[PDB]
């Protein structure tokens, strides 16, 4: 950086305006409105050793 | 003494050196010496102090040793370092939660001290509830069924590399389709005899 | 190991030894075994890829109790590079790994004397520290380390497990939701965190618990240990008796929703494989823990 | 202490049992076996039998006399093992050698000598090998491209069957062609039927 | 819920507990 007062200045500045938004308010909703996707996951065959 | 059968020291003899770095623990179940285990179900590896993944196992191990009539008599650990082989608070929580619905449980801990290839002792100590706390009631016992016999088989299965197939809760919650009764730990020792 | 229980070339072997280097896989029977064959037996083919598996190599098979291929292969690499900085650690933790504390001390600060600003010294001092027992002064130190050092995301890993394993869980959610911050499109974050204020407290924990459940089997719909989190965390918040209805009858909406999915997902395992044995019994745990 | 009798309960002539080269239910074990199975089914034809047992043998001492530590994982250990049919089946072979014919069996089961050492049934033991590893992982990798996930498991029974002691076996077949182990099977087959004849 | 429940009980950079509404 150029100064290090000025950086910390305009993110001081930049910071003071920010406010909480949460983004989990309604997740279980969301989740509620289809079934899970258990497809194509129970395909091939566990693994025995390596290669 | 408790007189631990062969299946449960060559399982949890497995699971410990399954995974060398970390820090196992399982069950103990004995049928409805003292009392004579039966075998043993080992539970999770690595961080060991998470409430409900625990009691999840716990629920559901409890309802399949009620469907086959066994009942939960026993807690197993193991700790990460070589020279550190005292109970912490989780295994005495359990262990006094396993206690109230069942008379004389044993808490086991695994000495890594002795955990040498083939055998040179039983490398167990067993805890016993007296009163509100723990006691190591070892007066130089054999909690074995059959100490020969034991360590002949358990040092077979170590030499055969055969911890490789061994299958705990915590590779059941990874993927459904393992399975935490390890038949083929059983057939192997069947044989093996 | 070629032609000996296996089919594969050389590219192949290096393949899964990169591959086995790009996630922290800590198996190392398996990878002293084929990387002693591809020193030995391939070592003119290797171009320059060589170094890296023997670094490799060398500290697995410090891990596996076998110190004759560590020293040869920290030979071979301190007669390449002459005066590098990694060889130094190398060797200081070969010096630790014979419980010789005092020369991997010693070694790690001439290290830090020649140049300041070093990272990997501090980290293997902090493993000192921790190799003994002394808990309480390796947390001061990366605490340390980490107030000098931000962002770097091990060491918030490493003291929330150290957290962790003191039983102090309000630190350990907070290292937590620093390294979720950084990552929030790991879900395996939010599942640990979810697990973390599961165990932490009462109902406002156990609310968001369940929040970080359904956040978690959200950005991946394959977690089971999160779908059974949230049924567990539904069911126990509409048990407890200081709730009001709206969120009693919320959660138990919840729990019968996570109930039945468990359902369908262990029916879809039993229709792959054929054992029988967890359909029959996960039926009876959903059931005797109903309402 | 042992005040084991001379008179054991044996059956009339020893059971003969074909293992090796390596895991069976699998092809080339399954073909190499199939072959020799043939060739004594048509060249003997008259007074000589084959017999198959899906049920596992290799309980018959332990396990089996009801003992509490062991009867109890007899269910859940990936085999049809209800003792019942184990005793059916080991009555089937005492009654099959009492006609006096002789007898083989095709114990799908047994693919090692020592799980089958401690049983009352001593039978014959016939080996087939392969003179080097390499040979037989370039049979399996010839034989098809489906043998390709299994071959490790093939390769460790080999090997493992590899180090068991000579003494342990009755007889060795490690001709490479096909006709001189069959010779050399018959043998001793026509030995052992004049011996009881 | 019921039976198997345990209850385990016992200054990085900003920590703060109260308010700030």
């Amino acid at each position: 950086p150029a100064d290090t007062n000025k950086a910390f200045k305009t993110e001081w500045e930049a910071l003071e305006l920010t406010d909480h938004q949460w983004a989990l308010d309604d997740v279980e909703e969301e989740l509620m409105a289809k079934d899970l996707h258990f497809e194509g996951m129970f395909k091939k065959e566990l693994q025995t050793s390596i290669f | 003494g408790v007189k631990l059968t062969t299946q449960a020291y060559c399982k949890m003899v497995l699971h410990g050196a399954k995974y060398p770095h970390c820090a196992v623990n399982g069950l103990l179940v004995a049928e409805k010496h003292h009392t004579l285990f039966v075998d043993c179900i080992p539970l999770f590896h690595g961080t060991l102090a998470l409430a409900p993944m625990l009691e999840v196992a716990l629920t559901l191990i409890d309802s399949w040793c009620k469907d086959h009539s066994y009942v939960i008599a026993g807690y197993y650990q193991a700790n990460e370092r070589v020279k550190d082989a005292s109970p912490n608070q989780v295994a005495e929580k359990v262990a006094s939660r396993i206690a109230e619905g069942f008379s004389d449980t044993a808490l086991i801990m695994v000495d890594n001290t002795k955990f040498t290839m083939d055998c040179v002792a039983p490398t167990i100590h067993v805890y016993e509830h007296h009163e509100n706390r723990w006691r190591c009631r070892d007066p130089h016992h054999d909690y074995c069924e059959d100490w020969p016999e034991a360590q002949r088989i358990s040092a077979s299965l170590l030499d055969s590399r055969s911890y490789e197939t061994l299958v705990d809760f915590d590779n059941h919650l990874d993927d459904i389709r393992n399975d935490w009764t390890n038949p083929e730990i059983n057939k192997a020792v069947l044989h093996l005899c | 190991k070629v032609s000996e229980l296996y089919d594969v070339t050389w590219e192949e072997m290096r393949d899964k030894m990169r591959k086995w280097r790009e996630e922290n896989s800590r198996n190392s029977e398996q990878i002293v075994e084929v990387g002693e064959e591809l020193i030995n037996e391939y070592a003119s083919k290797l171009g320059d890829d060589i170094w890296i598996i023997y670094e490799q190599v060398m500290i697995a098979a410090l891990d596996y109790g076998r110190d004759d291929l560590a020293l040869f292969c920290l030979q071979e690499l301190r007669r390449q590079f002459p005066g590098s900085h990694r060889v130094k650690r190398l060797t200081g933790m070969r010096f630790e790994a014979m419980e010789r504390y005092d020369d991997a001390i010693q070694l790690y600060d001439r290290i830090l004397q020649e140049d300041p600003t070093n990272t990997a010294a501090r980290k293997r001092k902090i493993a000192i520290r921790k190799a003994q027992g002394k808990n309480v002064e390796a947390i001061r130190e990366l605490n340390e380390y980490l107030e000098q050092f931000v962002g770097d995301q091990e060491a918030w890993h490493e003291l929330a497990e150290l957290y962790i394993n003191e039983h102090d869980y309000a630190k350990a959610a907070f290292c937590l939701e620093e390294l979720m911050m950084t990552n929030p499109h790991n879900h395996l974050y939010c599942q640990q965190y979810a697990e973390v204020k599961y165990t932490q407290g009462g109902l406002e924990n156990l609310e968001l618990s369940r929040k970080y459940f359904a956040q978690a089997l959200k950005l991946n719909n394959r977690n089971m240990r999160a779908l059974f989190g949230l049924y567990m965390s539904a069911s126990h918040i509409a048990s407890n008796p200081k709730a009001s209805a709206k969120t009693k009858k919320d959660n138990m909406k919840y729990a019968s929703w996570a109930a039945s999915q468990i359902n369908r997902a262990y029916q879809f395992a039993g229709r792959s494989k054929k054992e029988t044995k967890y359909s029959l019994k996960a039926v009876e745990d959903m059931l005797e823990t109903l309402q | 202490a042992e005040h084991v009798p001379p008179y054991d309960v044996v059956p009339s002539m020893r059971p003969v049992v074909l293992v090796g080269p390596s895991l069976k239910g699998y092809e080339v074990t399954d073909m190499m076996q199939k072959a020799l199975f043939d060739f004594l089914k048509h060249r003997f034809d008259g007074r000589i039998s084959i017999t198959r047992v899906t049920a596992d043998l290799s309980l018959a001492k332990r396990s089996v006399l009801n003992n509490p530590g062991k009867r109890t994982i007899i269910e859940r250990s990936s085999a049809r093992s209800s003792i019942a049919e184990v005793q059916s089946e080991i009555e089937r072979i005492f009654e099959l050698a009492k006609s006096l014919q002789l007898v083989v069996l095709d114990a799908d089961t047994i693919n090692h000598p020592a799980q089958l050492a401690k049983t009352s049934l001593a039978p014959i033991i016939v080996f087939v090998k392969v003179s080097s590893p390499k040979v037989l992982q370039r049979l399996i990798r010839s034989r098809g491209k489906s043998q390709m996930k299994h071959l490790t498991v093939q390769m460790m029974a080999y090997d493992k069957l590899v180090q068991c002691p000579p003494e342990s076996f009755d007889v060795i077949l490690d001709e490479n062609q096909l006709e001189d182990a069959c010779e050399h099977l018959a043998e001793y087959l026509e030995v052992y039927w004049r011996a009881t004849h | 819920r019921f039976k198997w429940a345990i209850e385990l009980s016992g200054y990085p950079v900003g920590y703060l507990d109260k308010q700030v509404p």
